[PDB]
RNA sequence: GCUGCAGUUAAAAAGCUCGUAGUUGGAUCUUGUGGAGGGUUCCCCGCCCCUUGCCUCUCGGCGCCGGCCCGAAGCGUUUACUUUGAAAAAAU
């Protein structure tokens, strides 16, 4: 957040989940990122740089979480047609 | 005749005189004349695409409409090679009003019926252009900058018909509302 | 799936999956299990798609290579059917399994000596091990398990379907399970017979 | 509910098992049908939901029976729908 | 929902988005209107006409043939009745309750019945009377109810 | 009976948000509705939407972002004379810094910022923030 | 308790229904382009049919070369609403 300067305040800029577009607060403790490994796709060999999302607690406890992130990567791979 | 088949519309023009002295001339020979019955237009226009290619319009008196549509398809085909090269549609042309409830003034004139009025025309319009697909249904897709396109769902039949009129269709539309029109076909028909 | 073949389902395992029964599946079902199913038969039982069950197998495992350490993804399962399965799997692949009951507070406790972190779980049967799934969402632990059609979910964040009514459809699936992070991250890549086989993850089953 | 289902295009009839006025557009969920009947030998066109008697000009004086529904033929044959 | 009952409902008609012809069919607009004014004489009232002419002819409705409804054709004719048949069939009912109430005085069920169907007439009356289409000075009364249903 | 449109509209895209879900159904499809939410997705509140047309009255269906926290209806349609207008905003709105007072003016239907630029008042309709 | 209350059990919905006054009431009847003021389309003249809707004119000015053009005169079916003026004793 910005001031007269442009200066940027506030102690810690939060995060905000990805299938929800909420922000998640300092106690929450049902909010989990979630790591996928990709891997290169010419061998099927784990290769670095992950795919990382990040899930708030109210999509989890409804039981809406696992279209969510089934979405994300249906968006992107690996999932082609389910 | 020739000439004065075009009223309120300027008789002398070029292009237009051309088309009405073959057309009506088609309909005096005797090689169709079952079916064609000594009509007139009112006007004509040649309107172009960004496909690059030019289609003409002919406009009708509005009673004498329901007629061209009887036969429709037999006369469009023949005057599609007759003056080749470009595509051929029907369409009416209407004398459209200002509201009374104010955008010219009023005298108490009239009441203004409600298929005078520019909405009912605007859709009565697109109905002619895509006539023989009898339009199953309607949507409306409206832009972040505050566009609007306005989806057309036709039948699953009769694809072939308006399947390379698909685009010219659109480009006519353009030219008379200012609105930009897609067609699709549905993924199912009922 | 992604790579075009050479991470897609081949015509040997589909006679593993067909010959465990892991297809069918119960006649109850949920209304977060209805796309993984395909139709029912003629008769009370429904019919789980396996191209679905690929997919959903390959982000799991992906997530278990994911971790930079493998001593802290957790198994978990109490039923007696998923005793020797886990135990193949947490031993073969670095993991820490928690077989039988689960004595509760083991996720949030400073005094019990079974006090442990992890980042993930990977769990059998939603409706056994509910205990450990309520306590993942006070310390923020990803979550995997495997869910049959009349299992629901809630505090689960990826679902690998399966029929799991204690089967062979249990054992076969912990195998193909440890199969595939090992494609990723270990040597044994080739995808050409290994060596250990589902023939040791099935259950106990009391002999003559 | 998933909580995230489209509902700008449909399935064709696993969303359009619905009622008539809860769909998107409102569709009748009846039909006309030509028929010839062989005690009355004339292409009769008949709406599914009768109503009332259809009378026959043949032999016969009777081709529907009225019910709380669709009307059963006595012995009618031919159905069409045709397109709508 | 209901206007004199408790009770909601949905069993309302629905048409079709189309309204061409459809294409199948036949008996130009004119035809449509001698097949109309024959049924009219025998004491077929429009509701009914419609009806006859959707089960067994080819129509789908008579306002997709013709650019008018079924009413207008017979009042551009004179041949409409004075008093609409929605009205009619209200004051027709309630003259056999009142037949049946002098006959037993102890159906109480019978007599609140008629305070509803009673009431239903007199607010259909004040929509016409006021749009001019019944005579400022008509009342609805027990004379009244048994001439103008005779 | 449904004796306003636009206050039964607005609960149910309330509803929808807060549970989580990006696709709606909201009928029916009043014009007032539609320069509403023209009005609400140039600020940036919800993303584009499609009309749908029937001849009965339309329906309408919306795709939504999180970033919406309720819009709201005010009725009955109290008049706004420019120095009302403060003590409007005040209570209605969670800061003075952002939220968008809605207002139909002889100038057309636009949020309360531009109508002050215009020096225009007229009838409220709701707010959103 | 209009802003701003409450009525299952704490004080509290007429036994029930009909019904006039009162209060409240669905959907539907116009958009793009050069100049000017502000962006990169969009918000005083005009244009597609409309553009402050018309005429009819005649009396008293402005024109241009008898003849011709355009301001003022009736008004756009009526109100609420909103915006600008006028007119508002002092002291407080």
């Amino acid at each position: 957040m910005q001031s007269n300067a442009g200066e940027f305040v506030d102690l810690y800029v939060p995060r905000k989940c990805s299938a929800s577009n909420r922000i998640i607060g300092a106690k929450d403790h049902a909010s989990i990122p979630m790591n996928v490994a990709e891997v290169d796709k010419v061998t099927g060999r784990f290769n670095g740089q992950s795919k990382t999302y990040a899930i708030c607690g109210a999509i989890r406890r409804m039981g809406e979480s696992d279209d969510s992130i089934l979405r994300l990567a249906k968006s992107h791979g690996i999932v082609s047609q389910n | 005749s020739a000439k004065i088949v075009k009223p309120n519309g300027e008789k002398p023009d070029e292009f237009e005189s051309g088309i009405s002295q073959a057309l009506l001339e088609l309909e005096m020979n005797s090689d169709l004349k079952a079916q064609l019955r000594e009509l007139n237009i009112t006007a004509a226009k040649e309107i172009e695409v960004g496909g690059g290619r030019k289609a003409i319009i002919i406009f009708v008196p509005v009673p004498q409409l329901k007629s061209f549509q009887k036969i429709q398809v037999r006369l469009v085909r023949e005057l599609e090679k007759k003056f080749s090269g470009k595509h051929v549609v029907f369409i009416a042309q209407r004398r459209i009003l200002p509201k009374p409830t104010r955008k010219s003034r009023t005298k108490n004139k009239q009441k203004r019926p409600r298929s005078r009025t520019l909405t009912a025309v605007h859709d009565a319009i697109l109905e002619d252009l895509v006539f023989p697909s009898e339009i199953v249904g309607k949507r409306i897709r409206v832009k972040l900058d505050g566009s609007r396109l306005i989806k057309v769902h036709l039948d699953k039949a009769q694809q072939n018909n308006v399947e390379h009129k698909v685009e010219t269709f659109s480009g006519v539309y353009k030219k008379l509302t200012g609105k930009d029109v897609n067609f699709e076909f549905p993924e199912f028909q009922l | 799936s992604g790579a075009l073949d050479v991470l897609q389902m081949k015509e040997e395992d589909v006679l593993k999956f067909l010959a465990a029964g892991t297809h069918l599946g119960g006649t109850n079902l949920d209304f977060q299990m209805e796309q993984y199913i395909y139709k029912r038969k003629s008769d009370g039982i429904y019919i789980i798609n396996l191209k679905r069950t690929w997919e959903k197998l390959l982000l799991a495992a992906r997530a278990i290579v994911a971790i930079e350490n493998p001593a802290d993804v957790s198994v978990i399962s109490s039923r007696n059917t998923g005793q020797r399965a886990v135990l193949k799997f947490a031993a073969a692949t670095g993991a820490t399994p928690i077989a039988g009951r689960f004595t509760p507070g083991t996720f949030t406790n400073q005094i019990q000596a079974a006090f442990r972190e992890p980042r993930l779980l990977v769990v059998t049967d939603p409706r056994a091990d509910h205990q450990p799934l309520t306590e993942a969402s006070y310390v923020n632990l990803p979550t995997i398990a495997l869910c049959n059609t009349d299992s629901p979910l809630r505090y689960v964040d990826i679902a690998i379907p399966c029929n799991n009514k204690g089967a062979h459809s249990v054992g076969l699936m912990w195998w193909m399970l440890a199969r595939e992070v090992l494609r990723m991250r270990g040597t044994i890549s080739r995808e050409h017979p290994w060596e250990v086989m589902p023939d040791l993850y099935f259950y106990r089953d009391p002999e003559e | 509910m998933p909580l995230a289902k489209d509902l700008l295009h449909p399935s064709p009839e696993e969303e359009k098992r619905k009622h008539k006025k809860k769909r998107l557009v409102q569709s009748p969920n009846s039909y006309f049908m030509d028929v010839k009947c062989p005690g009355c030998y004339k292409i009769t066109t008949v709406f599914s939901h009768a109503q009332t008697v259809v009378l026959c000009v043949g032999c016969s004086t009777v081709l529907c029976q009225p019910t709380g529904g669709k009307a059963r033929l006595t012995e009618g044959c031919s159905f069409r729908r045709k397109q709508h | 929902g209901r206007m004199h009952a408790p009770g909601k409902g949905l069993s309302q008609s629905a048409l079709p988005y189309r309204r061409s012809v459809p294409t199948w069919l036949k008996l130009t607009s004119d035809d449509v209107k001698e097949q109309i004014y024959k049924l009219a004489k025998k004491g077929l009232t429009p509701s009914q006409i419609g009806v006859i002419l959707r089960d067994s002819h080819g129509v789908a409705q008579v306002r997709f043939v013709t650019g008018n409804k079924i009413l207008r054709i017979l009042k551009s004719k004179g041949l409409a009745p004075d008093l609409p048949e929605d009205l009619y069939h209200l004051i027709k009912k309630a003259v056999a309750v009142r037949k049946h109430l002098e006959r037993n005085r102890k159906d109480k069920d019978a007599k609140f019945r008629l305070i509803l169907i009673e009431s239903r007439i007199h607010r259909l009356a004040r929509y016409y009377k006021t749009k001019r289409v019944l005579p400022p000075n008509w009342k609805y009364e027990s004379s009244t109810a048994s001439a103008l249903v005779a | 009976v449904r004796m306003n449109v636009l206050a039964d509209a607005l609960k149910s895209i309330n509803n929808a948000e807060k549970r989580g879900k990006r696709q709606v159904l909201i009928r029916p499809c009043s014009k007032v509705i539609v320069r509403f939410l023209t009005v609400m997705m140039k600020h940036g509140y919800i993303g584009e939407f499609e009309i749908i047309d029937d001849h009965r009255a339309g329906k309408i269906v919306v795709n939504l972002t999180g970033r919406l926290n309720k819009c709201g209806v005010i009725s009955p349609r109290f008049d706004v004379q420019l120095k009302d207008l403060e003590k409007w905003q005040n209570n209605l709105l969670p800061s003075r810094q952002f939220g968008f007072i809605v207002l139909t003016t002889s100038a057309g239907i636009m949020d309360h910022e531009e109508a002050r630029r215009k020096h225009t008042g007229g009838k409220i309709l709701g707010f959103f923030f």
